[PDB]
């Protein structure tokens, strides 16, 4: 269990950088339609 | 106007029913004596000592041998790759016991398709067109050189070549995969991707033409009667068959240039059979396939078998049982 | 408007990849079969199934790695993850061999979803349905070698395992134990596949060779727009060339491309008819006219009679290693060796 | 009542619950975004 | 001939194909221009050294090495060539025309 | 001096040949006789 | 030549989801297969 | 018992004969060795 | 090293023969004129008598 | 048996000298587009 | 006894090769 | 068109060609019965395959024994 | 200029294809499954 | 020609490399720790190269029962 | 197995009955990409 | 002067773009 | 329990029937197809 969150922690680091640059512009899409 | 130029303009004349050009001065008499010896020695040849161990193999129609068992048997291994014509025999039936019919067919057939390949160039010159159908026939000619000539050159005798028969080709393939591992060779691997891939693209391109035909025909009659031969316009929408296949995979995975599409039909099986014909000829000089026997070992050093070992237990079982009394020493041609 | 008519408007809309109503069956089932092979070739062993290490995790490359067939011990089981064999546990279900029936059932429901897709594109754009018909060859090999061949046999063990070298067992498995090559339905199939590889090579390299000088450049690939009315190649010259080189030649471009449909598919459908008969051991093994003769004449020999002895070499040497559940404990004196090796 | 029987009925719920998500996910994706002049 | 640049290449590719096929059969058969102490033994003489090293071993066990009575009725160790020379028996009778510097004495 | 084969298979091959061979020669000759009846002597 | 300066375009299309089904397992597995071969027995 | 309107003639050109004469013969070339056994 | 030198010297000079068949074809088709394709204004087959 | 070697080598040289003297007799002028 | 069947079938399919080349339906350009 | 004594008593059976029910009809009634038949077909497939071993149902050849 | 060239994104993605396939041939001569 | 943002005007954009010049390594690193922290052997049942054999089990492991294979594979490792 | 093909042929035939002689002249403008929102629907002519 | 380094300066495309040196003898000598 | 008859005579009867039977069906179908080509669609 404890090594599962060593694998998914770069995945959580990947989506955190993805939701930093897109979270202004992904809010534009869901409010548009 | 000369006595030769009047003959020289008949050979290179396109008015004949079959083109009889200057390569056809060599392939017509060589194939017709590779036909007349093949038809006679399939029916009424005597049994042939193929291995040179004085045990003849009876592969003609008189001696039993329904046609998924009969074969023009290869030469004797005591002869080897020595030149064995009729006049270097003491008698004609002594020539038949050592298997003289196999180099008389296969040196005339190989010289006949080499001048079929030049004749396929030659009509593309006198008709005024692009000439590279000789290049596309160089994939079967090399593959007929690989099993018939280059594998007897590398492996010694003419008995190692492919027997001219249906069950002889299945015996040639099992003995090959015993000693050369063609199934795990990465150039035969490309050839079956040009054989399955070529069979894919025949069933793919031939489908998309016949599924997008414009109806110059009625309902009850046949569809093929709507293409008048020698017409100017295309009989099928290339833009609709591209818009079909651009919806099937995605839009840019499909050639709406029909010349680059049709070149890809001439590139995928022809390069693949070029790589098969190399592989059998590089295995003729015993550069075999991949050998991952006993590669996976654990920490104690005990051998763990992989899937290449169960191929090898097949490869070893057809190794001990082929040529069942022709071996006297423990290693096969080592 | 509507509710069911709404979902038909969205699912059949024009996008980069097309979903369609077949995409509710194709796009999940193609994903878990193509992806389920790629995660068992990467990680999942076969050590408790066959005694074989076959994955990239335990030291195999792209050739010698597979999701292997489940067991003889299970025996025709569908092998669900929730099933009675491997109840709930994912790690046991990978170890029993249950990924093979995860792939071969999603593959058998994905090829339904792709052939329903080829019906759904050709109906929407307005074409004829001759691509779902030509795909019925590849359906009838997957439904008859991976499903109808092991279901008649003993278990899922004797099926082809999804891997590169594990198929190369199955070709030599049907040579030694079945004399597959002498089967005339397979010999109908070799002349369908090597005939289709001829027709793709000889038609593709004669319309790149009898084509009209439409452009002015040295390369000819630029001289074609898709929406041109005129023919991009000369049918009369290509008819003239093969009438004198070969002797026969096509005169119908419309019949020519149907012959490129019929020769691979009716070659692939005929060899599928034979391997249905190979599930029942209704094989074309031996010529009984020549086995009576070779027993009643100890100097009668043919390449057929040499092919039978090669099959008893394959079936007696591989049997201790291929089927380890049977416990074949053949000593070294009783298996058929030849002489000196 | 058998554990091989109750695992099948639990598979019918788990087949339903996970694959009601493309039933509703292809229903939210159309009532928020649809074609302009059609059915 | 044709007198152009694509022509003069094409004459030389057919000539280099003739030399490249010849240089293969040099490397597979010759052991004098391609000596065996550097390139290894050739295709024939590997198959003839095996018949030689078991002609030695069973002679060292006291057999008359001629009159072998091999299994097919022919010579096991020593045999007769089709032209009538005394050659090595077995499968290696196809390589009977071997000239190799360790057996030519 | 002999090869014991299946005696009904001479009927399986020759009736297996000459019944569908005669089916195609039935269909071909009437197809050209319909062309000869329509083009000529119309 | 220049970037698309002001034209509107959706970012989470279905072509985004169709690629990331085959790309995000790929860059996970490459790197898992790369780490398998430094493993000594 | 009126005259039928739905009757239609059958065509077969010479190409379709030569394929059918080739096919029925080659299937008899192929299967004769197995029928004779 | 004989088994590499002989195997690769089928790989090179067989392909070196294939490009000779490419270039003996192309040089005699470029010197004659029909290297970019069949001339549509006069193709030579349409000015020939047919086969039979 | 020697008489066949005299007869084959008559025939093999006959089609070879038709081959060599055939392609020497102005073969690239046998095209279309004027000669 | 049965080799007469194989020689008849192989020559009899070699005549259909002969008749399809020289006695073919002659393709003439749609006048 | 010949009208006989048998074709006159079978006349209202071959009468209403193309006389459908409007709209969606009994299609949600049909989709329940198609689902229940498919749910029936997965049960007896798993009974035969011994993935659904139920009490007092033995799928051995010894079921019809003494 | 706010843009990467198309040939540059295929170049550094092209070296890594040779880079990953370079490690797959090295890893077949080392470690587990290399007959060592 | 479909109405959405084109492919090659995404790959060339500077936001695309500002978002995942890191998450193409961050999936490569997450794949690396899946096969190096012993998780790839455990959740897929693959044996470690010292866990092929066992001091109590020198032979090869093969499943014998079908329904009690959960009880057998538990008693086949350790 | 052979009846699986003929069902797949006849199910291809009973749906595609009007294109059995071949496709018409209405196909060319309804196929090319991005013209319509819903594929095969000429009432969705996206535009402007 | 200078000649032939494009598609529509010689006819050959880039994959054939080694055969723009047939009628160019100076670059061909530096190519050999 | 058996009757030993001449084994080539199965080929003498059935090819003796089906070769001249197929000769008359070849001639009859083309005779009516020539009538159908001349009377109808002239
Ligand atoms: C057409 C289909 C085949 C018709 C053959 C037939 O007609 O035959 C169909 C049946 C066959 O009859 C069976 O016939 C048998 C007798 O034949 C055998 O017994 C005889 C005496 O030993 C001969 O040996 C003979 O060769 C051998 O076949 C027994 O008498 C059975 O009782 C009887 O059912 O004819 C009948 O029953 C009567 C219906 C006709
Ligand atoms: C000289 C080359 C040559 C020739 C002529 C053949 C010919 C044949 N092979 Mg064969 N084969 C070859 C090389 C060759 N093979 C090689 C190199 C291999 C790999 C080792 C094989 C492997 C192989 C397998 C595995 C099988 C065949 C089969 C066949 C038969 C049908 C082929 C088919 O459907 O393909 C497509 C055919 C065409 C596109 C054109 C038709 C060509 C005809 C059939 C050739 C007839 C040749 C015959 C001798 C008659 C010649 C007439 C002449 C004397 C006038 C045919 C007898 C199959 C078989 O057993 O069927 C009996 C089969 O299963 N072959
Ligand atoms: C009192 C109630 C009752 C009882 C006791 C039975 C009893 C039975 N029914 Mg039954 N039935 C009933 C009511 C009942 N029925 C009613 C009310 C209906 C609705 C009209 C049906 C409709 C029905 C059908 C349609 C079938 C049965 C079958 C059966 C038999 C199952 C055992 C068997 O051999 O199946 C063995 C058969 C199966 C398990 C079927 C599995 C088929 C799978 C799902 C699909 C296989 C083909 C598919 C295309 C895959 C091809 C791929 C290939 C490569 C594998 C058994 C005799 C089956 C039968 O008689 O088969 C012998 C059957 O097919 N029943
Ligand atoms: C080893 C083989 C080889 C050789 C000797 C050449 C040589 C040549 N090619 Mg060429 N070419 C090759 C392979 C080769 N090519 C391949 C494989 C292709 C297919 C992709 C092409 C495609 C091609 C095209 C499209 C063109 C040429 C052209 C040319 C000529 C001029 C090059 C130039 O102006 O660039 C100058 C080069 C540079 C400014 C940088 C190159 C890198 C330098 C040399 C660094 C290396 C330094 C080294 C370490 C010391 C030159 C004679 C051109 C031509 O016809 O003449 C104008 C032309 O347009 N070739
Ligand atoms: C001395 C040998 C020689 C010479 C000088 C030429 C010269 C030429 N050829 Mg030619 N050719 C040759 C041998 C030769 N050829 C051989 C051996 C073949 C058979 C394979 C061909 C087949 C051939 C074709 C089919 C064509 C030419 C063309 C051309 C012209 C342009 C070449 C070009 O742009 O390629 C640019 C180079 C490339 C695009 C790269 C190709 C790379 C190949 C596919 C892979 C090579 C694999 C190699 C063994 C190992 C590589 C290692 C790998 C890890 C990277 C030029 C006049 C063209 C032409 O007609 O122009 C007039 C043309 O269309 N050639
Ligand atoms: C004494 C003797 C003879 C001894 C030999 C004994 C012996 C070896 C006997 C065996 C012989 C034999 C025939 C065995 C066959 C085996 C067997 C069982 C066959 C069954 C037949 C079979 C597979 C039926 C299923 C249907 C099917 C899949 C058929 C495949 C068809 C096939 C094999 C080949 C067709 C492919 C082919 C040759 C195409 C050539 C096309 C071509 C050049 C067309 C001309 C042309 C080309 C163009 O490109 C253009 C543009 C135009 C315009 C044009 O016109
Ligand atoms: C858990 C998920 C399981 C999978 C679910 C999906 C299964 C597959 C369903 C999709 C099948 C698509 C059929 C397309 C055939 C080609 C016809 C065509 O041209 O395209 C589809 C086209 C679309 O029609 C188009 O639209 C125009 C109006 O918009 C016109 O109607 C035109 O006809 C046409 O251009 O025609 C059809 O709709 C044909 C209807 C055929 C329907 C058959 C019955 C439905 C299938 C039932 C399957 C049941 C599965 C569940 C069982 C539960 C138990
Ligand atoms: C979680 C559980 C799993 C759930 C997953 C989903 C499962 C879905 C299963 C059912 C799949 C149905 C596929 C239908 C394919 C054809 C659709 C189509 O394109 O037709 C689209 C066309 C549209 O054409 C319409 O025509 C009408 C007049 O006929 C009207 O004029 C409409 O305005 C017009 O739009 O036809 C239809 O309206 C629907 C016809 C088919 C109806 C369903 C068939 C029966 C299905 C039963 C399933 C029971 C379960
Ligand atoms: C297709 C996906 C293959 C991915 C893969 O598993 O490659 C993994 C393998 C390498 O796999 C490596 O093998 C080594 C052996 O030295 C190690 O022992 C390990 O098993 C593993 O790291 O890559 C290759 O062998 C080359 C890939 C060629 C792919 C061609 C695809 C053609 C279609
Ligand atoms: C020595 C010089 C070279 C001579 C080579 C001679 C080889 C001649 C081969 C002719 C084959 C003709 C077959 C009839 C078939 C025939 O003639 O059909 C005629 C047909 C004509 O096509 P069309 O353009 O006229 O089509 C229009 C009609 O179909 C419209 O409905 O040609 C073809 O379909 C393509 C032929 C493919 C190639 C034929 C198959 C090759 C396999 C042959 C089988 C060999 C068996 C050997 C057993 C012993
Ligand atoms: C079964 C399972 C699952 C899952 C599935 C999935 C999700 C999968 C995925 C998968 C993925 C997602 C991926 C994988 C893999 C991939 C890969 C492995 C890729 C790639 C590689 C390659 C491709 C190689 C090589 C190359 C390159 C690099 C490029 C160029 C070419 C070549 C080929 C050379 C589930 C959940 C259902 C549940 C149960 C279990
Ligand atoms: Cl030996
Ligand atoms: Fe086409």
């Amino acid at each position: 269990d404890t090594r599962l969150l060593i694998v998914l922690l770069p995945v959580l680091a990947a989506a955190s950088w993805a939701l930093y640059n897109i979270g202004r512009v992904a809010l534009q899409q869901f409010k548009r339609l | 106007a000369s006595l030769w130029e009047r003959f020289c303009s008949w050979v290179t004349s396109t008015e004949n029913r079959l083109y009889i050009g200057w390569f056809g001065v060599l392939m017509i008499p060589t194939l017709l004596t590779a036909t007349s010896v093949f038809i006679i020695a399939f029916v009424a040849a005597p049994p042939v000592d193929i291995d040179g161990i004085r045990e003849p193999v009876a592969g003609s129609l008189l001696y039993g041998n329904n046609i998924i068992s009969g074969a023009v048997i290869p030469s004797s291994a005591a002869i080897g790759i020595h030149f064995y014509p009729i006049w270097e025999a003491a008698s004609l039936d002594e020539w038949l016991y050592n298997g003289g019919c196999y180099p008389l067919i296969v040196l005339h057939f190989l010289l006949g398709v080499a001048c079929y390949m030049g004749r396929e160039w030659e009509l593309s010159y006198r008709l005024g067109m692009r000439p590279w159908i000789a290049v596309a026939f160089s994939a079967p000619v090399a593959a007929a050189t690989a099993v018939f000539l280059i594998y007897p050159i590398g492996q010694g005798s003419f008995s190692d070549g492919m027997p001219l028969g249906i069950s002889g080709t299945f015996n040639f393939m099992i003995v090959f995969q015993a000693e050369h591992n063609i199934l795990m060779h990465p150039f035969h691997q490309l050839g079956v991707a040009g054989v399955f891939g070529g069979s894919l693209f025949s069933a793919m391109h031939g489908s998309l033409v016949t599924s997008s035909l414009i109806r110059e025909t009625t309902e009850n009659e046949s569809a093929n009667y709507g293409y008048k031969f020698g017409q100017e316009e295309e009989t099928y929408n290339i833009v609709a068959a591209h818009g079909y296949f651009g919806r099937l995979i995605f839009q840019y995975a499909s050639f709406n240039n029909s010349r680059s599409l049709h070149f890809f039909l001439g590139l995928w099986p022809v390069v693949g059979i070029w790589l098969t014909s190399i592989s059998v000829s590089t295995m003729a000089f015993n550069l075999n396939g991949f050998n991952f026997n006993q590669s996976v070992v654990d920490s104690q050093g005990r051998v763990i078998n992989t899937w290449a070992d169960i191929i090898n237990r097949a490869n070893l079982g057809m190794e001990v049982m082929h040529e069942r009394n022709a071996h006297n020493f423990p290693l096969d041609l080592a | 408007r509507g509710w069911f008519d709404l979902i038909d408007d969205w699912l059949k809309r024009d996008r980069f990849v097309f979903i369609g109503w077949s995409g509710l069956l194709l796009l999940p089932c193609s994903y878990l079969a193509l992806g389920g092979w790629l995660t068992g070739t990467t990680f999942v062993t076969s050590w408790y199934t066959h005694g074989l290490a076959s994955s990239y995790l335990e030291g195999c490359n792209f050739l010698t790695a597979a999701v292997s067939t489940p067991a003889n011990s299970m025996g025709h089981s569908l092998l669900f993850l929730w099933g009675p064999e491997a109840q709930g546990d994912f790690t046991r279900w990978c170890q029993i061999g249950g990924l093979w029936t995860f792939i071969a059932l999603h593959g058998a429901f994905g090829l339904i979803g792709f052939c329903l897709r080829q019906f759904e594109i050709a109906r929407l754009v307005g074409l004829r349905p001759y691509n779902a018909i030509a795909f019925s060859g590849p359906i009838s090999v997957f439904v008859s070698v991976f499903l109808m061949y092991p279901l008649g046999q003993a278990s899922w063990f004797f099926a082809p395992s999804f891997g590169v070298a594990a198929i190369f067992r199955f070709l030599l498995f049907l040579q030694g134990f079945h004399n597959w090559t002498l089967n005339p339905f397979h010999m109908m199939g070799v002349a369908g596949i090597l005939g289709g590889a001829l027709l793709c090579a000889i038609h593709g390299a004669t319309v790149e060779n009898t084509l009209f000088e439409d452009g002015d450049a040295a390369d000819t690939f630029r001289a074609f727009t898709p929406t041109q009315s005129e023919e991009t190649y000369s049918m009369v010259t290509a008819n003239r060339f093969w009438s004198q080189i070969f002797g026969v030649a096509f005169s119908n471009k419309r019949w020519l491309h149907f012959f490129m449909l019929f020769v691979p598919v009716t070659g692939l459908w005929t060899s599928s008819i034979g391997i249905v008969g190979l599930a029942l051991n209704l094989r074309a093994y031996d010529f009984v006219s020549q086995e009576l003769r070779a027993a009643e004449d100890p100097e009668f020999e043919t390449f057929y009679t040499k092919n039978i002895l090669l099959n008893e070499g394959i079936r007696a040497w591989m049997a201790a290693q291929d089927q380890p559940h049977e416990n074949f404990i053949f000593p070294e004196e009783v298996l058929p060796r030849g002489n000196a090796l | 009542m058998t554990p091989s029987l109750s695992s099948f009925i639990n598979s019918l719920i788990l087949g339903l619950v996970i694959v009601v998500i493309p039933i509703s996910g292809a229903l939210l994706f159309v009532s928020q975004k649809d074609k302009v002049t059609r059915s | 001939f044709v007198w152009s640049g694509e022509a003069y290449l094409s004459y030389s590719l057919a000539a280099l194909a003739l030399m490249g096929f010849t240089a293969s059969c040099y490397a597979w058969y010759n052991n004098t221009a391609y000596p065996s102490e550097f390139y290894g033994p050739t295709g024939p003489e590997a198959s003839q050294a095996q018949a030689f090293t078991f002609l030695v071993r069973d002679q060292r066990l006291g057999a008359n090495v001629a009159s072998a009575q091999g299994p097919t009725g022919l010579g096991k160790y020593l045999m007769r060539s089709p032209s009538g020379e005394i050659i090595f028996g077995g499968e290696t009778m196809r390589f009977w025309d071997l000239r190799a510097p360790w057996l030519e004495p | 001096g002999g090869m014991s084969v299946s005696f009904p298979a001479y009927l399986a091959v020759l009736l297996g040949t000459f019944v569908p061979v005669a089916f195609l020669v039935i269909l071909y000759i009437q197809s050209e006789a319909r062309k000869a009846g329509a083009s000529s002597k119309s | 030549g220049n970037p698309n300066q002001s034209v509107t375009y959706p970012i989470f299309t279905f072509r985004w989801l169709a690629i990331h089904g085959i790309a995000v397992p790929t860059v996970f597995f490459l790197g898992a297969i790369t780490s398998m071969q430094f493993i000594q027995r | 018992s009126n005259p039928n309107p739905n009757k239609q003639p059958v065509e077969l050109n010479r190409t379709s004969l030569f394929w059918g004469l080739l096919l029925i013969f080659v299937l008899a070339v192929l299967f004769s060795s197995y029928f004779f056994n | 090293p004989r088994s590499w030198l002989t195997s690769s010297h089928f790989f090179l000079p067989f392909f070196l023969f294939i490009g000779h068949l490419w270039h003996a074809g192309r040089a005699r088709a470029a010197a004659a004129g029909f290297e970019k394709g069949i001339n549509r204004e006069n193709e030579p087959v349409l000015f020939m008598r047919p086969l039979d | 048996m020697f008489t066949l070697k005299i007869f084959v080598y008559t025939t093999v040289i006959f089609f070879i000298s038709l081959f060599v003297f055939g392609f020497l007799s102005n073969d690239p002028s046998r095209n279309p587009n004027r000669k | 006894m049965e080799a007469l069947v194989y020689v008849f079938l192989l020559v009899g399919t070699l005549m259909v090769i002969f008749f399809a080349v020289f006695f073919r339906d002659p393709p003439k350009i749609a006048k | 068109a010949l009208r006989t004594r048998l074709g006159e008593i079978l006349r209202p059976l071959n009468s209403e060609y193309g006389k459908v029910a409007p709209g969606w009809g009994t299609t949600p009634i049909m989709g329940v019965f198609m689902l229940l038949f498919f749910l029936f077909l997965l049960i007896i497939l798993q009974i035969y395959n011994s993935s659904l071993i139920i009490e007092n149902v033995d799928v051995d050849w010894t079921s019809l024994g003494n | 200029t706010g843009r990467v060239p198309i040939w540059l994104v295929a170049f550094v993605g092209g070296i890594a294809v040779i880079g990953l396939l370079g490690l797959f041939i090295y890893g077949s001569y080392s470690g587990v499954g290399s007959s060592l | 020609s479909t109405g959405e943002r084109p492919f090659s005007d995404i790959i060339t954009s500077i936001r695309y490399w500002v978002i995942h010049s890191i998450t193409i390594p961050s999936l490569f690193v997450a794949g690396w720790l899946f096969v190096s922290t012993g998780l790839a052997y455990d959740v897929f049942g693959t044996p470690r190269p010292n866990e092929y054999f066992t001091q109590d089990r020198q032979q090869v492991p093969l499943v014998n029962d079908r329904f009690s294979a959960k009880q057998e594979l538990e008693d086949l490792t350790k | 197995l052979l009846f699986f093909f003929g069902h797949l042929w006849h199910g291809s035939r009973t749906l595609f009955r009007d294109v059995f002689a071949g496709i018409g002249a209405e196909v060319t403008e309804q196929v090319e990409f991005g013209a319509f929102a819903k594929l095969g629907d000429r009432t969705t002519k996206k535009q402007g | 002067s200078a000649a032939g380094r494009d598609i529509e300066s010689t006819g050959f495309a880039w994959w054939s773009g080694n055969a723009r040196l047939i009628n160019v003898s100076g670059k061909l000598l530096g190519a050999h």
